């Protein structure tokens, strides 16, 4: 019985309840309790936004900690066209990319080991990955120390300050927040 | 499109129709 | 299976290779299509229209043709002569005749013409022996029609003009003397035509196990069809593709042919077991149907009771010297030949000493049944003995003058209420008493019907005889129900009622009024003493001619259900494993890497597919020797039986494919055929 | 790193059973038409106002009610998407979708597929997302839970004709189950970092000279309901790896739980409604053995990884090519299996960059019918089709009559079960065959070799099984692909729902008989093994040639 009255009433009532009331209630409660996470978790340096604390940018300097590749549509680390390169394992273009990335990393960091970490050489799933494990971000303390004139002790304590272990060891990885790490690396040297 | 592939598709569809009709009328068949 | 049956099955197989008759078998029809495609590909290759090897596709066509031909042959034997035939009824209808009678009165000629030339209003003439041509209403004369095809009771009934007993039927043989019939139905719809149409025109259903296995077959066939058909686009993507002959051969190699052949393996093995237990079965489904029956319809006259109503007791009148009654009955019914007269003679002669008087050389004169006085007997020197029914003797005695007694009235009443057919003996006058003629149950039947009630089979007892008798016999025999006075259409409607509820019915009859019903029942056991019409309509003759042969039939049926189950496990496992053993050989052409998936190291795709067709053929042929052997018929729980089947059969079925195909391929490569 | 894999799987399943056992009691109160504790006057006023005064429904009326609700939702969502340049809440003045893309999106969301051939950041406009896609998440999830309510009622009702009211089932399910749970999950996610706001896109100026434009939709509510009702329709392009949808590892764990929550609860509830708990624990055992074996295989395959990495200069060969550094490779493996088994479709990693076996296992889990903790409501009645099939086959190999939960099964149900089991594989094979035979269909593949065919197969497999996930290298935004996948989704979904309602209508009118010699118990290791065998053998006997020319060809290469 697709009776027109109970069918149209059920659908309209569920429409309002699950389309307006539920979104609105979640928005009001979020904006009341967690207004910084719900508005983007943006970083403010006065009147200018330096980016979310979750999105991660394309650092290319020589005194900055670099993240993974992106492979987003228009430019690297583009929040408007997220999506990673879907090159298979058997695609030779993936090897073509990885060889060049390893060569560039060995050329930029001639003072560390010659076994590049896997994180830095392969793209992320969203192309907006702000995170690299402590070891992958400690592989490049020589370069950043020479560039900044810091010591390895200051830089390793800095990386330690921005690491974030998960609750239990086996549901995630310990990771570094690169955007804030580099903002603090700037604020350190005035 | 061709002759071989079209004939094969026709034959496969006829066989599938025949099998589903024989599955609905399982008593006769 | 004597020789003639095998040649008949071979011819029915070749005849059933027609596509219009193969269409009713999905798996074998697909094998038929594949065989046709492969023979056509082989011709197109031999002629030069296509490139390739024509003798490998010819060998595959030839083996698919052998698979189809043997499948049709095995199905011929198992279910070739399972239908209800009306050959005897038709023979009576066609070889009939009768004599048209100009000048409707008796004093005229007799133009012998076929029975189809008659029509409504004609005036036919029949005399002793002839078979009444068609329906009608006697107008002149009276006789004794032998209406045992309609009712069942083989006692002649008097048909005469004027009164109520004037309607005759076509097919019942007249016995006493002449009568002038006037037809009453156009040649279209007589009674014989009605029941010839009831016999042929009644279909037997398929059991539930058959339908379940058929649905499983069709599901597996759709699965394999989709897989092997869509194989071509997927393989043609990566450069080279899969050949066409390889495709059709793979299709007709993968599908479940063993499961298709299982129904005939169980059919033949069931018929063999039945014959071993002294029942001649003509249908293989009948045995499994007996395996799970729920009702048992039973005839009375012919089936349960001997069927000729022998003599039981003498009952004299007041001071009439019972010895005199017995002597009179003996000397009177002497010349008679019907079982009732000889039975009276035997009863009197073994209940008293009267050997001296029996002789056929003496001068006495025997008065046979005249149908005008309705009493037979004998006339000896200054003697006149007459045996007859109550009312005929009443008329005779009243006509002479002698006042009819009153004791006989109540006496015959009592005998009738007992469930017998009373007679009367008279030595000119002073009726000498009654001689009940009750019909005797065959033998140790109460026990067997108790066993049938314990097994969980209801026991109706249909009849074509009056209620008094059906009630008395149903009491003595020990059946549940009964339906007295049931014409053939009544029996057939009862069967259709009972088997419309879903349950199966197992009628056991012998006469010609049972042929409709026997033609519609699932297990139709016809007594070996029954008429040819009964024996042809049924689907298993009972050479012991005992109603309670069903207690052994249902045993062999339960055992054939156990066998059908274990063989079903074997078949399913054999098919699922042959898929894995065959299909890895359809990838060697597309990607060389997939050679790693060829676990049995078969030679090549061509050899693998030829091995598969050979193995399919050999397995269907060997399935029958598997059914014949049987299994251990122990009573096991559902789970224990399932686990045992899985272990022995399901795993033997798993290993037979791989080893069988490998050895066949080894023989091919060793012999050089590749 | 095998101790970590074992601990991850163990903790997942343990917390899942703990959370789902209490909810199963609630769902059992709903299947028995009993009102929940405190909602019995609210329910009266609401039903009187909506005009749904209780009056039962046979199977025809129930089926027609469900289909009518779904078609009304389809029409509404289609027209809404076409005309989104007239509706409010459009900060970036996006234009209305096409006819082919709007049709595919409507059909996908209405049938619980949530197949995405677009980019949500630059296509939809805060009102298609809010008042369209998530309304259909709630409605499709409740339609699926209601069909299974009707089927359990058919199994437990003795000699009746009516399966209860459908409108009351939808309202109870939605209001009392899907909205509160979703609200709590949404508030958690927002606490962890997800978005909830209606602001215009934010203009960032990077630490260096670059520029960025961050999208700022109301992400958390749709995240919560998408996971909870196994819809799996992301707000952004990267489905559930975007830092605004899966902020941390705790949210990822809670999403993995949410997906498998109601499936498992429905299994506990099915066990409780028959009065025999063994009946339900049997389903949980069969489903869990397959899920654990698949997870272990995928984890091993990924941890082995790309062999060329360790030769080009890298330090380890683990496959970290399509995975976020926020979750490990073990977590991404577990989630790949979880989503493909659960018919959810939310992807935490790029399945196209997985290795050959890694990618093969989720695909096969999709292709066997999604009867391993399958979709919300869909998984359980799919598994019940397979249970009826296994009971039939066992009856066949013992020679006795089939019988499940007392009621005797006849051949009309066997015909319906066969058709229902054979509809999805025909759509998969036929659609993939048509896709591979037309230039338009096979010009979408991104990768060469057998991996292109693997992409095409995975896409039509996902659409035909209402899964949703994809390899995402397939450039499947064209009229051909949109129309093909729309047809596959629609037919799969409803051509499976219809035979289930027919079977329920045929079983509700029987009466549970007594034990016999043809009654084999449907618990214990024997029937679990028989049921696993049935499922895996049907799947293999259909998809082995298709998987030998894709994943296995590439793996063995
Ligand atoms: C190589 C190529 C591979 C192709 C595979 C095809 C194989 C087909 C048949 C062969 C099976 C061989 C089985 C041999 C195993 C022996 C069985 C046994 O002994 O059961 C052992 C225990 C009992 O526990 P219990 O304490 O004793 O009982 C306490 C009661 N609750 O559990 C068990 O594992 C039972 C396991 C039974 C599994 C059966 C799976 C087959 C299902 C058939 C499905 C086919 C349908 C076609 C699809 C459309
Ligand atoms: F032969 Be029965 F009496 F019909
Ligand atoms: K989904
Ligand atoms: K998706
Ligand atoms: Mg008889």
């Amino acid at each position: 019985m697709s009776g027109l009255r109970p069918a149209l009433s059920t659908f309209i009532f569920l429409l309002l309840i699950t389309g307006g009331v539920y979104p609105l209630l979640t928005t009001v409660l979020g904006q009341w309790w967690f207004p910084w996470q719900a508005n983007g978790s943006l970083i403010r340096e006065g009147d200018t936004v330096r980016g979310s604390a979750l999105i991660g940018q394309n650092f290319t300097g020589n005194g900055y900690f670099h993240g993974r590749p992106s492979a987003t549509a228009e430019m690297p680390y583009n929040p408007q066209a997220s999506g990673g390169s879907n090159l298979a394992v058997s695609n030779p273009e993936l090897d073509k990319l990885i060889a060049a990335r390893v060569a560039a990393l060995r050329a930029a960091n001639p003072d560390a080991s010659a076994s590049v970490p896997v994180e830095l050489v392969t793209a992320s799933a969203s192309g907006l990955d702000n995170n690299i494990t402590p070891q992958a971000a400690a592989w490049q303390i020589p370069r950043v120390a020479k560039a900044r004139n810091l010591s390895v002790e200051q830089l390793t304590q800095l990386i330690a300050k921005y690491s974030q272990q998960p609750l239990v060891k086996y549901i995630g990885q310990p990771v570094v927040n690169i955007v804030e790490l580099n903002l603090a690396l700037d604020k350190l040297d005035e | 499109m061709s002759a071989g592939v079209i004939t094969g598709v026709l034959l496969v569809f006829l066989l599938l129709g025949y099998l589903v009709y024989a599955l609905i009328n399982a008593e006769a068949f | 299976f004597e020789p003639t049956l095998v040649v008949q099955a071979l011819k029915e197989a070749v005849k059933k290779l027609n596509p219009q008759a193969q269409w009713r078998n999905p798996v074998m029809f697909i094998v038929w299509i594949g065989s046709l495609l492969t023979t056509c590909i082989s011709i197109a290759m031999a002629s030069g229209a296509m490139p390739g090897n024509a003798l490998f596709s010819a060998a595959i066509s030839g083996w698919l043709w052998i698979t189809v031909l043997f499948a049709n042959f095995a199905e011929a034997l198992a279910e070739g002569r399972s239908k209800a035939q009306a050959n005897s009824l038709k023979g009576v209808k066609k070889t009939a005749f009768a004599r048209k009678l100009r000048e409707p009165k008796y004093g005229a000629a007799a133009d012998k013409v076929p029975a189809d030339q008659l029509r409504k209003g004609d005036i036919v003439l029949v005399e002793a022996g002839d078979i009444i041509p068609c329906d009608g209403e006697v107008i002149e004369g009276g006789a004794s029609v032998d209406e045992s095809a309609i009712t069942g009771e083989a006692a002649p009934v008097i048909r005469e003009s004027g009164g109520d007993f004037a309607s005759v039927t076509g097919g019942t043989r007249i016995l006493s003397d002449w009568l002038v019939i006037e037809c009453s139905v156009n040649p279209g719809e007589t009674f014989l035509d009605r029941m010839i149409a009831m016999v042929e025109g009644a279909q037997r259903r398929k059991t539930p196990n058959e339908i379940a296995l058929t649905i499983l077959l069709i599901a597996l066939t759709i699965v394999f069809l989709l897989a092997t058909a869509t194989l071509w686009p997927f393989s043609a993507w990566g450069g080279n593709a899969v050949s066409v002959t390889v495709l059709v051969a793979l299709l007709v190699c993968l599908i479940p042919t063993t499961i298709g052949g299982l129904l005939s393996a169980i059919g033949v093995a069931g018929m063999s077991r039945m014959l071993g237990a002294n029942v001649i079965a003509t249908s293989g489904r009948a045995v499994e149907a007996a395996g799970d029956v729920d009702v048992l319809l039973l005839d009375k006259t012919g089936t349960i009771t001997l069927g000729n109503r022998q003599a039981s007791e003498f009952i004299p009148a007041q001071g009439v010297d019972e010895k005199t009654l017995a002597d009179a009955a003996q000397l009177a019914s002497l010349a008679d030949e019907t079982p009732e007269g000889r039975s009276i003679v035997i009863l009197a002669k073994q209940r008293f000493n009267l050997r001296e008087r029996d002789v056929q050389s003496l001068h006495a004169t025997f008065v046979p049944f005249t149908a005008q006085s309705r009493m037979s007997g004998i006339n000896i020197d200054n003697r006149m003995i007459r045996k007859g029914s109550v009312d005929a003797i009443r008329r005779h005695v009243e006509a002479n003058g002698g006042h009819f007694p009153t004791d006989v009235d109540q006496k015959v009443d009592q005998v009738a209420r007992q469930g017998a057919t009373p007679l009367v003996v008279v030595e000119g006058s002073r009726v000498l008493g009654v001689i009940a003629l009750k019909d005797i149950v065959k033998g140790g039947i109460k026990e067997r019907f108790a066993q049938l009630r314990k097994m969980g089979i209801k026991t109706v007892m249909i009849t074509g005889d009056n209620r008094l008798t059906a009630a008395a016999i149903a009491a003595e025999a020990g059946v549940d129900d009964f339906l007295a006075e049931a014409t053939p259409e009544a029996k057939l409607a009862l069967i259709r009622q009972y088997q419309a509820e879903g349950r199966l019915v197992a009628m056991t009859g012998d006469g010609t009024n049972d042929a409709p019903a026997l033609a519609q029942a699932d297990v139709a056991v016809a007594m070996n003493s029954g008429t040819q019409a009964a024996k042809e309509a049924g689907n298993m003759v009972d050479l012991d001619s005992n109603p309670t042969k069903l207690i052994e039939v249902v045993h062999i049926g339960k055992q054939m259900l156990m066998t059908r189950g274990s063989l079903t496990t074997f078949s399913i496992a054999n098919d699922v494993a042959k898929y894995f053993a065959i299909i890895p050989a359809a990838f060697a052409a597309t990607y060389p890497q997939l050679n790693a998936l060829n676990i049995m190291c078969l030679h090549s795709p061509d050899s693998a597919i030829l091995s598969a067709v050979i193995f399919n053929a050999l397995i269907i042929v060997f399935l029958i020797p598997l059914a014949l052997k049987g299994v251990s018929y122990k009573p096991l729980t559902a789970s224990a039986m399932l686990r045992r089947n899985l272990w022995i059969y399901g795993l033997g079925g798993l290993l037979v494919p791989f080893i069988g195909i490998k050895v066949i391929d080894l023989l091919l490569t060793v012999c050089g055929l590749v | 790193m095998a101790a970590q894999g074992f601990l991850l799987i163990a903790t997942f399943l343990l917390v899942l059973m703990v959370l789902a056992r209490p909810l199963g009691s609630g769902l059992a109160r709903l299947i028995n038409d009993i009102p929940l504790p405190g909602t019995t006057g609210v329910e009266r006023v609401l039903f009187r106002a909506l005009g749904v005064s209780d009056r039962e429904m046979n199977w025809k009326q129930y089926l027609c009610a469900i289909l009518g609700l779904n078609m009304l939702g389809l029409a509404v969502l289609f027209f809404m998407l076409l005309g989104q340049h007239y509706l409010p809440l459009n900060p970036q003045q996006l234009p209305g979708l096409s006819w082919d893309l709007a049709l595919n999106t409507a059909v996908s969301f209405v049938t619980n597929t949530n197949w995405r051939s677009y980019s949500g950041e630059t296509t939809l406009s805060y009102f298609s997302q809010m008042a369209g896609l998530t309304v259909q998440n709630f409605l499709s999830a409740a339609s699926g839970i209601a069909v299974i309510f009707a089927l359990i009622r058919a199994f437990t009702r003795q000699s009746m004709s009516t399966l209860g009211n459908a409108w009351v089932d939808l309202l109870r399910i939605t209001l009392w189950v899907l909205v509160p749970v979703a609200l709590l999950i949404a508030l958690f996610f927002i606490q962890q970092g997800a978005l909830q706001n209606f602001l215009p896109y934010q203009a960032v100026n990077t630490v260096e000279g670059a520029q960025q434009l961050l999208p700022m939709g109301p992400v958390a509510s749709q995240e919560a309901i998408k996971m909870l009702g196994t819809n799996g329709g992301g707000f952004f392009n990267a489905n559930s790896s975007h830092p605004f949808e899966n902020p941390t590892a705790l949210t990822n764990f809670v999403q993995m739980l949410a997906i498998f929550l109601i499936p498992t609860a429905l299994c506990f509830a099915f066990g409780e409604v028959m009065g025999d708990r063994r009946q339900g624990r049997m389903l949980l055992w069969a489903m869990s053995v397959i899920f654990v074996i698949c997870v272990g295989v995928v984890m091993w395959a990924e941890v082995q990884g790309n062999p060329h990495l360790l030769a080009l200069g890298t330090d380890s060969s683990i496959n970290m090519e399509g995975k976020e550094s926020r979750f490990g490779v073990l977590v991404s493996s577990l989630f790949a299996v979880v989503t493909t088994a659960a018919s959810c479709g939310a992807v935490i990693a790029m399945h196209d960059s997985f290795t050959a076996l890694g990618g093969m296992v989720p695909m096969w889990l999709m292709q066997i019918g999604e009867v391993v903790f399958g979709g919300v409501g869909s998984g359980l009645y799919g598994m019940m089709l397979f249970v009826l099939l296994a009971v039939f086959i066992a009856g066949l190999m013992i020679g006795r009559t089939p019988e499940y939960l007392g009621k005797k099964i006849d051949v009309r149900e066997m015909k319906l079960t066969a058709l229902a089991i054979l509809v999805t594989p025909t759509l998969v094979l036929m659609g993939a065959a048509l896709a591979m035979m037309t230039d338009a269909g096979r010009s979408a593949m991104l990768n060469p070799g057998p991996h292109g065919f693997s992409e095409v197969l995975y896409a039509v497999s996902s659409a035909a099984n209402n899964n949703g996930s994809a390899f995402a290298g397939l450039s499947a935004n064209s009229p051909f692909w949109n129309c093909l996948l729309a047809f596959c989704m629609f037919v799969g979904r409803f051509g499976v729902i219809i035979p289930v309602m027919a079977i329920a209508g045929s079983l509700v009118s029987k009466k549970s008989q007594a034990a016999s010699s043809g009654t084999l118990p449907t618990h214990g290791p024997l029937f679990v093994g028989l049921l696993i065998g049935t499922v895996l053998l049907v799947g293999a006997l259909t998809f082995i040639p298709a998987l030998a020319l894709g994943p296995v060809a590439e793996y063995l290469s």
